[PDB]
RNA sequence: ACCUCGGAGCAGAACCCAACCUCCGAGCAGUACAUGCUAAGACUUCACCAGUCAAAGCGAACCUCAAUUGAUCCAAUAACUUGACCAACGGAACAAGUUACCCUAGGG
RNA sequence: GCCUGGUGAUAGCUGGUUGUCCAAGAUAGAAUCUUAGUUCAACUUUAAAUUUGCCCACAGAACCAAAUCCCCUUGUAAAUUUAACUGUUAGUCCAAAGAGGAACAGCUCUUUGGACACUAGGAAAAAACCUUGUAGAGAGAGUAAAAAAUUUAACA
RNA sequence: ACCCCUAUACCUUCUGAUGAAUUAACUAGAAAUAACUUUGCAAGGAGAGCCAAAGCUAAGACCCCCGAAACCAGACGA
């Protein structure tokens, strides 16, 4: 990525990352599964049910996506009727 | 392939000839072993290195007391080529709290609970 | 490294050189028979069962059936398969001959012996008959292991049995509210002359069965005792509680059990009447509570789980707002 | 040899689903299940999508 | 002229050895042909994989094999046997740990 | 498992034989494969007698390889049934043949001819 | 000659294990149209991506095969969906021969 | 062509990277216009939280050898999780089981285990064989491994 | 002092040839996203903007040197 831009001297986000992923405020990245809309005629319904899911990301995938976006994308967002809003705070972890 | 070696049980069954050779009684056997490392764990597999660390025999020529129970005997059977085992014999009793400081394990295998430095 | 088998291996003795000289299972059914026999045998390997477990009679019977097959309408009806059987004769003669062993099976299956006598099995020789009055017309019979409502069992039943003293006992093997071991009796009539019941010494008088709501389905024991020498004995549920084992231990010298009939009860509205009216307490209501569902330990990064994973581990389904 | 065709529901409409059928046999009509009507309904095939 | 054969290991075999506590739905063992058969409280997938249907402890036994009568392969294999010959297989069982619920007092109405 | 005492409890292929001259060596003597032709002007007596032969042979523990029939001939029609047999004893040759002799219904002939 | 996927041996008994190592195969076909929707718990090709199995539930009745395959972007489509022998099969959106004139940076 | 500029061109390649002292630390792999490289993993390191880890006994793991998995006791003291990152990988040889080759190669390719890229003693010299490990001074002592052994043919 | 005994130069590149006559001087690790440590204040922090379900503010602490053939633009050259 660009660590220091030529105009501002700031970091830049990679906009592929924003275009594909969802950062929850607790640090979890949500994604969509690869091939969830390809060749559905030859996939069993169990597999199609698996592909139509919002799948969390790895730890190192998560840290790779944190480094590729900026602090704007890491921020609390109090939207109006947000579908994912109950998934931001992390309930009831025992580490 | 070089693997871990099972040893059959006939190897660990004494004969009356052996009771004549060493000083053992099959009835009323000994409670405590003295184990000493007399060979290196270098050039030995990692499992033998581990068993030597568990039994507390990292330093060679240093005696260690163990129980004569089948668990400890199982670990001893794994590294029986690196060690030396003798029965801990006790001519007088096991040491009381009076004789706790003034002991000495002799070379014979006995543990004397009054260790003066005078001649008899 | 082979270790040799402990006992005999299966398929050893039949293993010969000439299989074609050995006659085979031509069917599926014969293999199922032999196979079930080998299932029931004790083996030395680990099996499922370890973990989850006079002359005049034959004379009159031979002449009786020999006279029975000789009639032409019996053969003609039986070959046209319109012959039937009178169920009543079979019922009463079953009550006579081999009924006691079957009532022994039903008492062993319903756990009356492991609970009522700590495993002391016996045989109900007496063909006892108990029935509860259902109004004035009909009457609900008690056979071994039936379902009878406590409305039907509101009033003490009619007991008829063909015999010649007696002590009759009713208990509720499971209906005990406090102690998980004892049982509330319901009526214990003693020193009974012959086969009339009314002239018995009513020691503990009749309660109806009271199973609590949602506490499942109860079994209720009618013991009937051959008494030799007439002995003297002895709404508070601390007073209806005893155990039939050490009760019978006090009196097993001159008394032996001779009859069973037991039945099931569930809740009904009459049991509301029993708890409130005549016991004078609030009724207890039970519910069958299943154990909470296992979920594994929650991870920081639940890799590849769906988004539903965060809901397995939350406890409120309402928007929490935190410090704001 | 086979064709991937779409099947359009006759009622509770706008619902399609794809099937395979031979190049040579007739135009399929089926009884599939509409989750819009939430019933089994005849579907009629309307267009071949791809000759697999 | 020997092309192909570069397939990797399937990583099959037993996942829960005998004595292991098992929760409901855990895969006990994945096989390619029926090395182990489902016994008590053990289910089978389309891939012949044995999973668990209750929470409990896995046990392996040896049982009499009596196939379904509509299974003409194994049934035709039966009828060729001599008269004492009885087939055995190894089965997997889950001995269920918990009771399936308790009665609990709810209210004194 | 290969080291447990219950190894090979599940084997079965030694219990199925999943697979010609006469054997008359020194003491244990037996015929090879045979052929028994049954010719009659009746389908009924030839078929039924072939049944009686076949049920005798199954009731006396004999390998009966086939029980086919030969085609008929334009003459009246002559019918044939071939019921093969392999393996008899010295006594059992006599005792086996005497019953087939002593059980013929009506004008149906025999053959103890062998293969080819 | 090959490049991806599967079976067997190597690799005898949990898992894994190479080779321009030894032998077979695959790139489909058939049936069904609840091959609907949801969902505990798991396995996993040594990562990831992909893959697999699945009880309970709602709704109904009363899949076989081992492999039988292709990401993202982009297109086409109202939508549902569909799109590569992208086979160099983790795939650059589209680029051949040759240099004893070769040149540079290096390695043997 | 040559010069100046772009220009500190670019270089997965070569070469080089400067005080002290201590500590912990070496060999699975998967993809890749990839095999002179990177990314993920494995291994490694620090910090943190917790609770088990390792060794293992019966029992147990399929039909068509050596062993391993599993595993309470016991002997021990570690392990997992959380946070943060770098680096390393055609290893070599020996013992063993094998494959290719000539049952050649200091040849090629897997597996198990050692050792070496960490010390000292021995084997003539000596990466890899044997003995041996944890660090200093001593003009003390006991040991370990450790030295090749052989010499022949009358005949009735 | 030598004689006695012990002792296969250093760097770098490989699992285990390179460069250096010698001296002096010159000559090669640049970034604070996140985490950690230490303060301040604390449901708030910050000297507007920004973050906040114990956070925020401040500081400390991490990212080398030399080397092509080339390509392009403009000149200077018979
Ligand atoms: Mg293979
Ligand atoms: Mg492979
Ligand atoms: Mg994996
Ligand atoms: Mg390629
Ligand atoms: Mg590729
Ligand atoms: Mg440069
Ligand atoms: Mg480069
Ligand atoms: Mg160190
Ligand atoms: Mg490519
Ligand atoms: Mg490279
Ligand atoms: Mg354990
Ligand atoms: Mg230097
Ligand atoms: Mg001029």
């Amino acid at each position: 990525l660009t660590y220091f831009s030529a105009r501002k001297g700031k970091r830049k986000t990679v906009k592929a990352v924003i275009d594909r992923f969802l950062r929850l405020h607790c640090g979890l990245w949500v994604r969509r599964k690869a091939g969830y809309k390809k060749k559905l005629w030859k996939k069993t319904p169990a597999r199609k049910k698996r592909l139509r899911e919002f799948v969390f990301c790895n730890k190192t995938q998560s840290k790779l996506l944190d480094k590729m976006t900026t602090s704007f994308w890491k921020r609390r967002n109090w939207y109006v009727d947000d579908p994912y809003q109950k998934y931001h705070d992390r309930t009831n972890l025992k580490v | 392939k070089f693997t871990r070696s099972r040893i059959p049980e006939k190897v660990f069954q004494a004969s009356p000839e052996d009771h004549e050779k060493y000083g053992g009684d099959p009835q009323n056997p000994h409670k405590l072993h003295i184990v000493t490392r007399i060979k290196s764990t270098r050039r030995r597999p990692y499992w033998e290195k581990d068993i030597i660390k568990m039994l507390g025999l990292e330093k060679a020529h240093t005696p260690q007391v163990h129980k004569n129970i089948p668990s400890v005997n199982a670990k001893l059977k794994v590294v029986k080529h690196l060690i030396r085992i003798k029965p801990l014999k006790l001519p007088q009793g096991l040491p009381a709290e009076e004789n706790m400081s003034n002991t000495c394990l002799k070379s014979t295998g006995e543990l004397v609970v009054q260790w003066h430095l005078k001649p008899v | 490294r082979r270790t040799p088998p402990l006992g005999p291996m299966p398929n050893s003795d039949i293993d010969l050189s000439n299989l074609e000289r050995l006659e085979k299972y031509r069917s599926f059914d014969r293999y199922r028979r032999r196979a079930e026999q080998e299932a029931q045998a004790p083996h030395w390997w680990r099996t499922y069962r370890e973990y989850f477990g006079r002359t005049q009679q034959l004379l009159e019977r031979k002449q009786a059936i020999q006279e029975l097959r000789a009639n032409v309408e019996e053969e003609r009806a039986a070959r046209l398969r319109t012959a039937s059987v009178p169920l009543d004769a079979v019922r009463a003669e079953w009550e006579r001959t081999c009924g006691p062993y079957h009532k022994q099976r039903l008492a062993e299956y319903y756990g009356l012996y492991r609970d009522l006598f700590h495993g002391a099995t016996f045989v109900p020789r007496v063909p006892l008959h108990v029935a509860y009055a259902v109004g004035e017309d009909d009457l609900m019979p008690v056979y071994c292991g039936n379902e009878v409502t406590p409305t039907e069992a509101a009033q003490a039943p009619e007991v008829t049995y063909e015999a010649e003293l007696w002590t009759l006992l009713l208990t509720s093997l499971d209906g005990h509210l406090l102690e998980p071991d004892a049982e509330y009796l319901h009526w214990l009539l003693t020193n009974i002359p012959g086969n009339r019941v009314a002239e018995g010494q009513v020691t503990c008088p009749y309660l109806p069965p009271f199973p609590a709501r949602g506490s499942g389905i109860h079994r209720l024991a009618f013991l009937l005792f051959k008494q030799d020498q007439p002995i003297d004995f002895s709404y508070q549920l601390a007073q209806r509680t005893f155990r039939t084992f050490d009760f019978y231990k006090k009196h097993q010298e001159t008394m032996t059990p001779a009859g069973l009939s037991f039945f099931q009860c569930r809740w009904d509205d009459s049991v509301t009447y029993i708890f409130h009216q005549l016991l004078d307490m609030r009724e207890p209501v039970f519910e069958f509570v299943r154990p909470p569902p296992y979920h594994p330990k929650q991870k920081r990064f639940p890799h590849r789980q769906p988004l539903r994973y965060l809901d397995r581990y939350r406890d409120s389904h309402e928007p929490t707002y935190g410090i704001y | 040899k086979n064709i991937l065709v779409r099947m359009v529901s006759e009622a509770g409409t706008g619902f399609c689903f794809n099937t395979k059928r031979n190049r040579l046999r007739e135009k399929l009509t089926l009884l599939h299940y509409d989750p819009v009507v939430k019933q089994r309904v005849l579907f009629v095939e309307k267009k071949k999508i791809r000759s697999l | 002229k020997n092309l192909g054969g570069k397939s990797s290991g399937r990583r099959q075999g037993i996942k829960k050895m005998e004595g292991h506590y098992v929760h409901a739905g855990n895969i006990i063992a994945t096989q390619r042909h029926f090395r182990w058969h489902p016994g008590a409280h053990v289910g089978v997938g389309k891939n012949k994989c044995l999973y668990a249907l209750e929470e409990g402890i896995v046990r392996y036994t040896k049982e009499v094999y009596v196939p379904h009568p509509r299974n003409t392969e194994a049934v035709d294999l039966i009828t060729r046997l001599p008269k004492g010959a009885v087939l055995y297989k190894t089965f997997v069982h889950v001995v269920p740990a918990k009771p399936e619920g308790t009665f609990k007092l709810v209210a004194m109405l | 498992y290969k080291t447990k005492p219950t190894h090979g409890i599940g084997k079965y292929k030694h219990l199925i034989k999943a697979e010609v001259r006469a054997i008359n060596l020194g003491t244990d003597y037996e015929y090879g494969v045979l052929n028994i032709h049954l010719t009659a002007y009746d389908m009924t007596l030839a078929e039924s007698y072939a049944q009686y032969v076949h049920n005798l042979c199954n009731s006396l523990s004999i390998k009966v390889e086939e029980s086919y029939a030969m085609p008929t001939k334009t003459i009246l029609t002559t019918h044939e049934r071939v019921v093969q047999i392999s393996g008899l004893s010295a006594t059992f040759a006599e005792i086996f043949l005497e019953i087939i002799q002593s059980s013929l219904p009506e004008g149906v002939r025999l053959s103890v001819k062998e293969h080819t």
